[PDB]
């Protein structure tokens, strides 16, 4: 016997909230300081009024305090390379990532190529300028990022202005290392001119122990829960692919998790696209059309205490989506107007009336002609009542009147006007409109 | 409720399992975020960069961490060397506009290509 | 192409997403309550009249949306919604049938973007411009019921604008005054205060053009019936003072965020201060007399932002919403505040609790100023929600 | 004409195997590819010579405990690609393109399991689908839509689990639980006035859902010809190959000797056998056959492996041949054959997972 | 025995006479193998096909399965990664069916024609369940264990054996073959093979049709014998699918006085107006030119039992018949043939003003203690024998039941009643149908409008719905509590009609039987209808089987009888909002119930 | 009887508890323990 399926049961709720961990705090859904349960962060009680004229004189205050970084033009000496030669280098402008933008666009600027010593030795120095133009203003690099060097020999990259834009180098001899393709490198100047436990339940004949650590942090969101209740609840709240039990422990507390039994509401999104084909699937280059629905989970909470001892959904809509009857086929929400996909005459009885009427052997298709076509039409229509079969027969002949002329079945279709009469359905005078209607 | 309540169909197919599956190989073979990571954090190995030298004797160092998923690469002092070897940053203080780079699960536009804006 | 394998992984990721918020909302809204629609809406604007029927435990609200069809006639609508306007508001609260109702339904010609109301009276809308024209509907005249013979007969429509736009804003101190934003680069001025003649065709009143590219969104101060900033996408913000007679000089020369900035907004309560979101992730607030100084700017999103609210009721409550699929309250009374890490870990000090109703980008939202705090956001996935934060973080 | 073979293959799943097919759509030249299905795993194989076989990546439905049933191979006429279509016990049609190595369409709406599968030898993107809920699905894989219904009580009454076209893509035969034989006639005006429409529908053109209609009447129907479970059918001319276990193939055709397989209306009910073979141990169902693409040899199964095959000339059915091969190790049972587009290369099925190749000396 | 290789001998020469045949056939066919297995291999050369790549791996294959295949000699064991498809919702478990809106009688014959499967696991363990589903209806198969099935020649030789001493050679034959099981049949079929022919595909009397080229007279009841047997007087349609032909025809009387035959001038092609053929008229109340063909008298012969009085109108039908010589033809007639008695009845005395009530009154006594105690509702049978008029034997009073129009009682018999008194709904109390759980007929319930507006299917008669045929809008989606479910996409007030449970109206017997196999099933369909039939829906219904039961169930299904029919309707037991699967109580017994139907919705909540 | 019987279809014929390290020994099951204590969590 194997375990592994216990492994694969508990591993899929395991790795989608292990990366949900990742998801969340790169991008939170919710802040946690904000939660009711978790209310025990976000120490800054709302008691400000912060009335609009203090930011502004304060921000003038900082601007004037500010402004540290400094400049005038950037001047650079090459030295020579080292190995265990002509060097290009370029200058490159880097604007922030527009709409347009997959990504921040990089546009370069040539220079002037000069060349370098090749790898000199020891005491080699017996002249290579660089100089860039002032060409920083507010208005021509507000929408520049911080710009770049470019060397290349063997290519190499260094920035110059920091992250609040202030000056990143000083004028001073540099070495640094080339990545080519100790070691290479390159020599050059610049210049300015409490404890828990946790048990696992499923198939509980056996399992596979388990112990606790970091208690107050959560297993898998690695959420920090200050209070033993909120961690429970948080774990309830964030976590439906398991269920805790809480039992005291003799020396403080233990969960005991187990896999959701039902788990329901796996999609939310339109149900109409969860059973198509993949590429016309949760494509949302354009408009979907999806039903009607209205789903409330929150009213007016009760917001009771934090209460330990309590550890030991309206919906008015279509929600699910709806199959064809006839053929399973799920049903289009603009096509659920019409789609009854139900009529009093179905075309399997239509054929089941002409093939038993003409199976029969004690009767020729002269008459069972006729008998099979006043079924269709009495069964098109669906007359119960006596009075709705007087005009049933009215109606045979409104729609087969020319038909008949052109075949010439009125004697034939005599029997039927005397069954219908012998049987006092068809009235005298009925009898005579069904005669000249015929012709 | 029931004893034998049927299973909805989960969203999250098995294909997903084995990409999410694949990734967890990928992070705990890369940055061992359950041991080096603390499980909450993501681990930054420096590397030799250029050294630059000030009027001081002493030349200020610059360190570039291995991942470079969003931080810039910023001079250091000189006490840097040896002590700035490897850094942990939190998932919550790596920057906001350009972290996402890690992996690509993690954050992405949805419609991606717009029909409309 | 990689992308669309990611893209099914990531959809089954949100869905995970969206439903662990669902089930933490009790214990982080007061209020949630999610609709469906059968077309998206890319407007989300509370109307400002809100009636209070007495008795029962809820009130009538009314809402402004837009049905976005891909495949059939697009019609301007109007839904009502009820809110438990009572203490003790606890099937659901009030009714169980009528919670969303879609009474009001008029046919437009294409899809409606960006729909705002007139402050000085609300039955008349603008539905912005999928077309060359701006149009303008009054829901009072035009039937309930969305006729299918052609477009509704807007009762006047406005010429001036070559391609669509995303920007819209009325006057709120000058009657019949619209401007609008579009990707021509240009805004166009409407005075829409006397139309006497025939034709129902009111030509643009002046043109303005002082951008170097995309303008995107307008607006109007609300205590100065002049002065009104512009924004555009040439990373460049721009305020500009009528009866100036120049369409290209503005009153201000101020420059916007590193990238795209596509909305713009002013507080009610006060004379100077104005806030704007662009796509660099970033929503910045300026100020109409420290136009170079930068006071804050503020790194919750990590998407385009295309949409900014003050918060109705209050004077340093804001809110934002972008393709982040988060909507952003934010607290301009806890900025730079001090905090703990546990605290600063989950996000700034200023930004409010993050609203996570979403599995789309939010297309458009708003606050209704009737109700302190309430909150609609919509988005293209027609995925319609109010949302109310749980008391505990505003007391 | 005789088969040789020293080889075999065996699944790690364990689980049976319930069909193979050969990739006859493969130009010539191309390596022997073919399908095989069966335990919740789409094992696709390459077969060129000396007994290798060379297996293509496997499609796993590892949502549930599916059981596989059916593999149909089929090509793209817009993009020319070789397509496959599997269907298990969930009742779900799986198109999966090897090519991408991804799948590409699903298909829902059987009531039960599905059967084995074939595709219109005529047009390539219509597919018929045999039911466990006595039904007969067929579809339009250019459309994705569904076209006429062949499931009513006037069809079969029972488990359907066989079904084939002619050579010609006309008629449709089929066998069920209930002993009953069945005709359905794909050249009625009716059923190619439905394909058409159903290669000119696009659910976005309109808001009406593609009007399908439900046959529930064949044109012929018959019981005595197999007292017992007929599980299998097959075409040959305008004769029928049906096979039941009262260890017996039979060959018989609606109506008299005489009667046209055209005019025949279906209140005649006269059945003339015209041909009967006999084998062994034919105990257990699903124990299918099939022929080469030129019908010219035939070989069926059995549940110790042995392969009676059989050449088919206008000879007379009681001496037609009587010709057996089988390997010492093939006890295990089989319930499905196939061959390739000559008689090079038949390769069969197993119950242990096993997948056999026999090679003619050609 | 020896009847058996007697047959194989003759069966035996019959191949030797056809072993032509067979080759020329096979031959024939092989030609067509050939020409129609050419074109499809020319068509396959035509076009190209990309080949399919090799074996590959992707990078996620190191978190994905892999998967290997052994080979039982000397080859490498390939290995290969899994490719996991993306997965679908899957439909739950569903058996085709017919869609209809009407019920439908299956024949009660005692042939299994098939044997259902089943999990082959339990039947080692215990098998005994197929043999009591087999010992039902007798312990035998379809086919049996005869293995015998040979030609008409070979079985008439098997009795050929002992034909020389036939009963006991045809008995032989019979034990044979299970085709024909019987010597009695035997006579029958000699009978038709002396006469070399059959009763036909046509009226026997050698005319093929009356209106046909056989053109032969006949008698009035031979004409309409053929359409009167295959007319069904219950559901009005020819070859009804729900009743028996166990019935006596058109026998009844008529409102005589209708055809007045006013005195009107009809031309000079009149049977009247002509002094001879008047005066002869008159006290029937020159010979023909033309003599009437034989189509004209047998038409003559029918329309007299119609039309005895005007003479036009029955000129008028016969095409090869004239007025003026309707006269001559009657005068042949009556002398060839006799006249008809037309009866009718006047019955002077009648009052309405209280006996309606009364009559009403003396109903409630029966329907309550008389009915109540009775512990079955047979099925409505109208009695047609004046042996018991209003008395003890006619089945309409042995089965309670109310000898309505469609039984041939009298007239104004006191076992029917006056229909719905009441236009309020007829669905409150005061509904006399509804009172009587009986969906009011139209054509006697004037009051509450079910004939008023028949185009209209939203009568504000209710408990008329089944009449009318307006079912709501019923929309099927999979079920949260097991397989299938049915949802209704409109609001659903008190007591409103959901469509009826439509199935085959087979009787307790057969029911029964078929619920041996639906209880292995687990999916059964079957709850009492009347102690005669049992609606069965597993082949033929609509979306209301699909409905569940509860414990608290959301509607309530009450078997009730529509004209003269037992339907199962559905009416909803409390106002249901859209989107909410419909559930009915079965009414089904505790044990088996909580055996099969135990599945809960809401636990205890409160 | 031989008509009559079913259809069979067939032939008839480490353990120490661990701490939340054994987290860490189900995401990544395979490729390296990445921590010492997942040989433990086995
Ligand atoms: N509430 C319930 N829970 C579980 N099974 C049920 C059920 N109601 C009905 N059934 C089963 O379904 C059959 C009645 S027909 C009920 C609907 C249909 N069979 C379906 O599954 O879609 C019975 O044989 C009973 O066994």
């Amino acid at each position: 016997a194997d375990h592994e399926l216990f492994l694969q049961a508990f591993e899929k709720p395991t790795q989608i909230y292990r990366f949900l961990r990742t998801r969340n705090l790169i991008a939170p859904i919710f802040l946690h300081r904000t939660l009711t349960y978790m209310s025990h962060r976000n120490s800054r009680t709302n008691i400000k009024r912060k009335t609009f004229k203090v930011d502004d004189m304060l921000s003038k205050v900082e601007k004037m305090k500010g402004e540290q970084e400094s400049h005038s033009h950037l001047q650079l000496t090459f030295t020579g390379f080292f190995h265990k030669v002509t060097l290009e280098v370029l200058l490159v402008k880097v604007c922030h990532k527009k709409r347009k933008d997959v990504s921040c666009p990089i546009r370069q600027v040539p220079t002037g190529k000069k060349q370098v010593p090749l790898n000199p030795d020891l005491n080699q120095t017996k002249p290579s300028l660089a100089v860039s133009s002032n060409e920083f203003e507010p208005s021509n690099s507000h929408m520049v990022k911080s710009y770049s060097l470019l060397f290349r020999v063997f290519v190499a990259q260094m920035t110059v202005f920091d992250k609040n834009r202030r000056l990143q180098l000083l004028d001073g001899e540099y070495e640094v290392a080339m990545q080519e393709m100790q070691g290479p490198t390159l020599q050059f100047t610049l210049r300015w001119t409490l404890r828990i436990f946790y048990q696992f339940l499923y198939n509980n004949n056996t399992r596979q122990q388990t112990e606790a650590r970091d208690d107050l942090h959560c297993p898998w969101c690695t959420l920090n829960c200050r209070k033993l209740y909120s961690l429970l609840k948080h774990l309830k709240l964030c976590h439906s692919r398991f269920i805790f039990n809480y039992v005291y422990h003799p020396k403080g507390a233990r969960i005991d998790v187990s896999i959701n039994e039902c788990y329901d509401g796996s999609y939310a999104g339109n149900p109409q696209d969860i059973h198509r084909q993949p590429g016309f699937a949760f494509s949302r280059n354009g408009p979907v059309k999806r039903t009607p629905i209205t789903h409330i989970l929150v009213c007016r909470p009760k917001r009771t205490k934090a209460s330990m001892s309590e550890f030991l959904t309206y919906s008015s809509g279509h929600n699910r989506l709806y199959f064809h009857s006839d053929t399973c086929l799920p049903l289009r929400p603009q096509e659920m107007e019409v789609d009854s996909e139900d009529e009093k005459d179905p075309e399997w009885l239509r054929e089941k009336t002409i093939t038993q009427i003409e199976e029969f052997s004690d009767v020729n298709e002269g008459e069972k002609e006729v008998m099979k076509l006043w079924n269709l039409h009495v069964m098109k229509h669906g007359f119960i009542a006596d009075n709705q079969m007087n005009h049933a027969c009215m109606l045979f002949v409104e729609n087969y009147g020319q038909k008949i002329i052109k075949k010439n079945l009125c004697r034939n279709f005599m029997l039927h006007l005397v069954s219908m009469h012998d049987f006092n359905l068809i009235s005298i005078m009925s009898i005579d409109k069904a005669v000249t209607k015929l012709r | 409720r029931r004893r034998s309540l049927p299973r909805p169909h989960d969203f999250f197919d098995a294909q997903t399992l084995d990409a999410i599956r694949h990734r967890a190989i990928c992070f705990n073979l890369s940055a061992h975020i359950e041991s080096l990571g603390k499980g909450h954090s993501v681990v930054f190995h420096s590397t030799v960069i250029a050294k630059r030298k000030e009027d001081s004797g002493k030349i200020k160092l610059l360190l570039h961490w291995m991942p470079e998923d969003i931080l810039p690469d910023v001079w250091v002092n000189e006490s840097e060397r040896h002590q700035l070897k490897t850094k942990v940053v939190h998932l919550s203080k790596l920057p906001k506009d350009t972290a996402l780079l890690l992996d690509p699960n993690i954050y992405r536009t949805m419609p991606q290509k717009r029909l409309k804006r | 192409k990689e992308a669309a394998f990611d893209d099914a992984v990531e959809e089954r990721v949100i869905n995970e997403e969206y439903k662990i918020w669902k089930k933490n909302t009790p214990f982080l809204y007061d209020l949630v309550m999610t609709h469906a629609l059968e077309w998206p809406s890319l407007t989300a604007q509370w109307l400002p009249d809100v009636t209070r029927p007495e008795g029962k435990d809820f009130s009538i609200h009314r809402l402004v949306l837009g049905t976005h069809t891909s495949d059939e006639q697009n019609h301007l609508v109007i839904a009502s919604v009820q809110l438990p306007n009572d203490d003790a508001q606890f099937g659901g609260f009030g009714s169980v049938s009528g919670k969303i109702e879609i009474e009001i339904k008029i046919n437009h010609e294409g899809e409606v973007n960006r729909a705002r109301y007139m402050p000085q009276n609300p039955c008349i809308i603008a539905t912005k411009t999928p077309s060359s024209d701006v149009l303008v509907f009054d829901y009072t005249k035009h039937p309930s019921k969305p006729d299918p013979s052609g477009e509704c007969n807007p009762d006047l429509r406005l010429r001036g604008h070559q391609k669509e736009g995303y920007g819209l804003s009325w006057n709120p101190n000058l009657s019949g005054h619209l401007l609008s934003a579009s990707d021509d680069h240009t805004i166009c001025l409407w005075d829409i205060s006397a139309v006497p003649k025939e034709g129902k065709v009111v030509d643009a009143k002046t043109i303005f053009t002082g951008h170097t590219a995309v303008v995107e969104d307008v607006s109007w101060h609300l205590l100065h019936e002049s002065l009104f900033g512009s924004v555009a996408d040439d990373q460049k913000l721009m305020i500009w003072d009528t009866r100036s007679n120049n369409t290209s000089k503005p009153s201000h020369s101020v420059d916007a965020h590193t990238a795209e900035v596509n909305c713009l907004s002013f507080n009610p309560y006060s004379e100077f201060i104005l806030a704007t979101g662009s796509a660099d992730k970033t929503v910045a607030l300026w100020d109409l007399r420290n136009l170079k100084l930068k006071l804050h700017s503020f790194e919750s999103h990590k998407d385009e932002i295309f949409q900014v609210q003050w918060s109705p009721h209050n004077e340093t409550i804001l809110a934002s919403s972008g393709t982040d699929r988060r909507l952003n309250v934010w607290d301009l009374s806890k900025i730079g505040e001090e905090q703990s890490p546990e605290d600063a870990e989950d996000g700034p000090p200023e930004l409010l609790f993050i609203h996570g109703g979403h599995t789309a980008k939010i297309s458009d939202f708003s606050w209704n100023p009737n109700e302190p705090w309430v909150i609609c956001s919509v988005s293209e996935d027609n995925i319609m929600q109010v949302w109310q934060m749980a008391e505990n973080i505003y007391n | 004409y005789s088969f040789k073979c020293v080889n075999s293959l065996k699944e790690d799943h364990n689980q049976p195997l319930f069909g193979v097919q050969f990739n006859w759509h493969s130009k010539e030249g191309d390596p022997l590819v073919f399908a095989t299905v069966g335990s919740n795993r789409v094992t696709l194989y390459e077969c060129h010579s000396q007994g290798e076989i060379r297996l293509l990546q496997s499609y796993v439905d590892a949502d549930a405990d599916e059981n596989f049933y059916t593999c149909a191979w089929t090509y793209d006429s817009n993009t020319s690609h070789p397509l496959l279509a599997v269907a298990g016990s969930r009742g779900i049609i799986r198109i999966i393109n090897p090519i991408t190595m991804q799948c590409i369409k699903h298909y829902v709406g059987h009531g039960n399991a599905i059967n084995e599968l074939k595709f219109h030898p005529r047009d390539p993107n219509l597919l018929l689908s045999v039911s466990k809920d006595h039904a007969l699905r067929l579809w339009n894989i250019q459309t994705d839509t569904l076209v006429a219904i062949f499931g009513g009580v006037e069809g079969h009454r029972d488990e359907v689990l066989s079904a084939d076209y002619d050579l010609l893509g006309e008629k449709i035969m089929s066998c069920g639980m209930d002993h009953s034989l069945k005709l359905w006639r794909i050249n009625s005006k009716r059923m190619m006035n439905a394909i058409k429409e159903s290669y000119d529908y696009n659910p976005n053109k309109t808001n009406r859902p593609f009007i399908s209609q439900k046959i529930h009447f064949p044109d012929f129907s018959t019981r005595d010809i197999h007292r017992n479970y007929v599980d299998c059918v097959r075409w040959l001319g305008d004769l029928i190959l049906s096979k039941s276990c009262e260890n017996a193939i039979v060959c018989w055709k609606p109506g008299k000797m005489e009667d046209d397989i055209d005019k025949i209306k279906p209140s005649e009910s006269n059945v003339t056998i015209l041909g009967r073979f006999d084998y062994s141990q034919c105990d257990i169902w699903y124990m299918r056959f099939s022929m080469d693409f030129w019908q010219k040899m035939l070989a069926l199964g059995n549940q110790v492996g042995k392969l009676y095959v059989w050449d088919l000339e206008v000879e007379d059915p009681h001496k037609a041949k009587c010709t057996t091969l089988t390997h010492h190790k093939c006890g295990a049972a089989i319930r499905q054959t196939s061959f390739s587009r000559d008689s090079s290369i038949l390769i069969a099925v197993c119950d242990d997972a096993s997948i056999w190749r026999w090679d003619r000396l050609r | 025995k020896r009847v058996k290789s007697e047959y194989m001998r003759l069966r035996q020469l019959k191949r030797f006479r056809r072993a032509d045949e067979v080759k020329s056939m096979f031959s024939s066919n092989r030609q067509k193998i050939l020409e129609r297995t050419e074109i499809l291999n020319q068509e396959w050369k035509q076009r190209r096909i990309q080949p399919v790549h090799i074996l590959t791996s992707v990078s996620s294959l190191r978190g994905t399965r892999e998967c290997s295949v052994t080979s039982d000699l000397d080859f490498p064991t390939q290995v290969i990664p899994l490719k996991t498809l993306n997965a679908v919702a899957s439909v739950p478990i569903m058996y085709s069916w017919s869609p209809l809106q009407q019920n439908f009688m299956v024949e009660d014959e005692t042939v299994l024609h098939n044997i259902p499967y089943m999990g082959d696991e339990v039947l080692d363990q215990d098998g005994t369940f197929i043999e009591e589903l087999i010992k039902n209806y007798d312990g035998k198969v379809h086919g049996d264990r005869e293995c015998g099935f040979i030609n008409d020649e070979i079985f008439v030789e098997l009795v050929n054996a002992l034909g020389q001493y036939s009963d006991k050679i045809f008995e032989a034959i019979s034990s044979m073959f299970p085709d024909k099981g019987t010597a009695e049949e035997l006579k029958e079929k000699y009978k038709e093979l002396t006469e070399q022919q059959l009763p036909g595909a046509l009226p026997p009397e050698c005319t093929p049709n009356i209106d046909g080229p056989n053109a032969k007279s006949v008698q009035r009841e031979q004409s309409l014998h053929s359409f009167h047997t295959l007319f069904c007087r219950r559901c009005f349609k020819y070859d009804c699918f729900l009743h028996p032909f166990h019935a006596t025809p058109n026998t009844y009387k008529r409102k005589n006085t209708e055809t007045a035959l006013d005195n009107k001038p009809c031309g000079p092609q009149c049977y009247q107006h002509l002094e001879g053929a008047k005066e002869f008229a008159a006290a029937l109340t020159p010979p023909e030119n033309v003599e009437w063909s034989g189509a004209e008298a047998s038409m003559f012969r029918v329309l007299i039992g119609t039309y005895y009085d005007n003479f036009c109108a029955i000129a008028r039908l016969i095409g090869t018949k004239t007025c003026r010589q309707v006269y001559e033809f009657r005068v042949k007639e009556s002398s060839i043939i006799a006249p008809a008695p037309a009866e009718d009845v006047d019955t002077p005395p009648r009052k309405k003003k209280r006996k309606h009530r009364l009559w009403a009154a003396h109903c409630r006594k029966i329907q309550l203690k008389k009915d109540g105690s009775s512990n079955h509702v047979y099925n409505y049978q109208p009695c047609d024998h004046p042996r018991q008029p209003c008395d003890s034997s006619c089945p309409c009073v042995i089965a309670q039941n109310f000898c309505e129009k469609f039984c041939q009682c009298s007239s104004e018999c006191q076992n029917r009643f006056p229909g719905c008194r009441c236009k309020a709904q007829c669905n409150t109390k005061q509904c006399p149908c509804y009172l009587a759980v009986r969906e009011c007929d139209p054509d006697l319930c004037l009051t509450c409008g079910a004939a008023d507006h028949w185009d209209s299917k939203n009568v504000s008669c209710k408990n008329c719905s089944i009449q009318r045929g307006s079912k709501k809008h019923l929309l099927l989606a999979p079920s949260d509590v097991a397989g299938w479910g049915i949802f209704i996409k409109d609001p659903v007030q008190k007591n409103e009609f959901i469509s009826e449970y439509c199935g085959e109206i087979i009787s307790q017997d057969e029911a029964d039987r078929r619920g041996k196999v639906y209880d292995k099933y687990m999916c059964s369909f079957l709850f009492n209808l009347n102690n005669d039939f049992v609606v069965d829906a597993t082949r033929k219904g609509n979306k209301i089987r699909f409905a569940n039961h509860s414990v608290n169930p959301n509607c309530y299904a009450k078997v009730m009888m529509v004209n003269g029919d037992h339907r199962i309707g559905i009416f909803a037991k409390r106002a249901i909002q859209t989107g909410e699967e419909l559930f009915f109580d079965y009414r089904y017994s505790q044990a088996d119930a909580l055996k099969y139907v135990g599945i809960e919705r809401e636990m205890e909540i409160p | 009887r031989p008509r009559l019987q079913a259809q069979r279809k067939f032939a008839q014929s480490p353990p120490p508890a661990t701490q939340i390290s054994d987290l860490s020994k189900r995401k990544p099951k395979t490729e390296d323990f990445l921590t010492f204590l997942c040989l433990r969590g086995s």
